[PDB]
């Protein structure tokens, strides 16, 4: 009743799912009781999966994520992560990152995620603009999430979440959606015009 | 277009008036359920909230809820016009997700929050409107 292992929640998954989790496209390990502490290598038998949910729990570290040839969304939101790192195993594949509600203050390691078109990371501990001139280099970058971080409490406090949007679509110029919201095309002119 | 998880959501928030979130705030101490219920509200707005943690509750492990919050969201006169007003067109993916666990359990259930705290319970049916809103809706 301290931790749950990777292997225990496969168990758990495919009891609730009749599916066997190297066969399952969308392998669900999330909310386990007790949470999952660590990521280990039994996450390489699952090489079907498309989707792996692992949000709810107490990760730490990112890790082990060798071996799933086939993943495009990662969800590691609500856990305890404070860094991106060792995501190269999946960069080939990868196009959605949800990691809301975790410690990340620095975006270092973004930047591997060359095919990311989704980022959500609400209720993050970004206090700073130089974070998000890191997703610049994302060039399939469409969906943004920063609600609830520092920086965009800043802004909301102030009544000045207009600025902030201007702020980031400054940095990002073909920007889509912003914390679920469109960015539209005023919002882009006063981008270019501050840029 | 999903109106009957739409028709449900309003059902939710309309049987809830101002003198129940009025003597809610004049408990003590809340129900653990209701903590919960107000969790999910948290997370639909994207507000805090803890990390994942269980608490023993009539013999099941249930996440504590982040109350305090949910206090500072009751303490705002615009509240339940604010879950009136909320776009729902706008929840991702991962919200829906965030929101399952809470769903998994045994307990969770408007039944079990309504016995505990009478209409606020009615928050359970809104959250689990939108969910199934975002669910149908693509
Ligand atoms: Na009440």
């Amino acid at each position: 009743a301290k931790a749950t292992t990777i292997k225990d929640a496969i168990r758990i998954f495919e009891e609730r799912k009749s599916v066997v989790a190297t066969e399952a496209e969308k392998v669900e390990l999330h909310g386990m009781i007790p949470p999952i502490e660590k990521m280990d290598a039994t996450l390489s038998t699952l090489k079907a999966c498309k989707h792996l949910a692992l949000s709810t729990n107490n990760i730490e570290k990112i890790s082990s994520l060798s071996g799933m040839e086939n993943l495009r969304i990662l969800s590691l939101g609500r856990n305890l992560i404070k860094k991106i790192e060792n995501l190269d195993a999946v960069a080939d594949t990868l196009e959605e990152l949800w990691i809301s509600y975790n410690q990340i203050a620095s975006l270092s390691g973004i930047e591997k995620l060359v095919n990311l078109r989704v980022l959500y990371m609400s209720n993050n501990k970004i206090t700073n603009w130089g974070e998000i001139d890191k997703l610049a280099a994302l060039d399939k970058l469409e969906d943004l999430l920063l609600a609830g971080n520092p920086l965009y409490n800043d802004y909301k406090e102030n009544n000045a979440t207009s600025e902030y949007r201007i702020e980031v679509v400054k940095r990002l110029p073909n920007l889509k959606k912003l914390d679920g919201m469109p960015v539209d095309v005023d919002e882009r002119e006063q981008a270019n015009v501050a840029r | 277009a999903a109106k009957p998880a739409l028709d449900a959501a309003l059902e939710a928030l309309n049987s809830i008036k101002d003198g129940d979130i009025k003597n809610l705030k004049a408990l003590k101490k809340p129900p653990q359920i209701i903590t919960r219920i107000f969790d999910c509200v948290l997370v639909l707005r994207m507000l805090p909230v803890t990390k994942a943690e269980y608490t023993d509750e009539k013999g099941r492990m249930v996440q504590v809820g982040n109350y305090p919050e949910a206090q500072k969201m009751m303490n705002q006169m615009s509240f339940l016009q604010d879950l009136k007003d909320f776009a729902k067109e706008q929840i991702n993916d991962e919200t829906v997700e965030l929101l399952e666990p809470y769903f998994m359990s045994e307990d969770f259930t408007f039944e079990n929050a309504q016995k505990a705290s009478g209409n606020v319970a009615g928050l359970c049916n809104w959250a689990e409107s939108m969910a199934k809103y975002h669910n149908v809706a693509k």
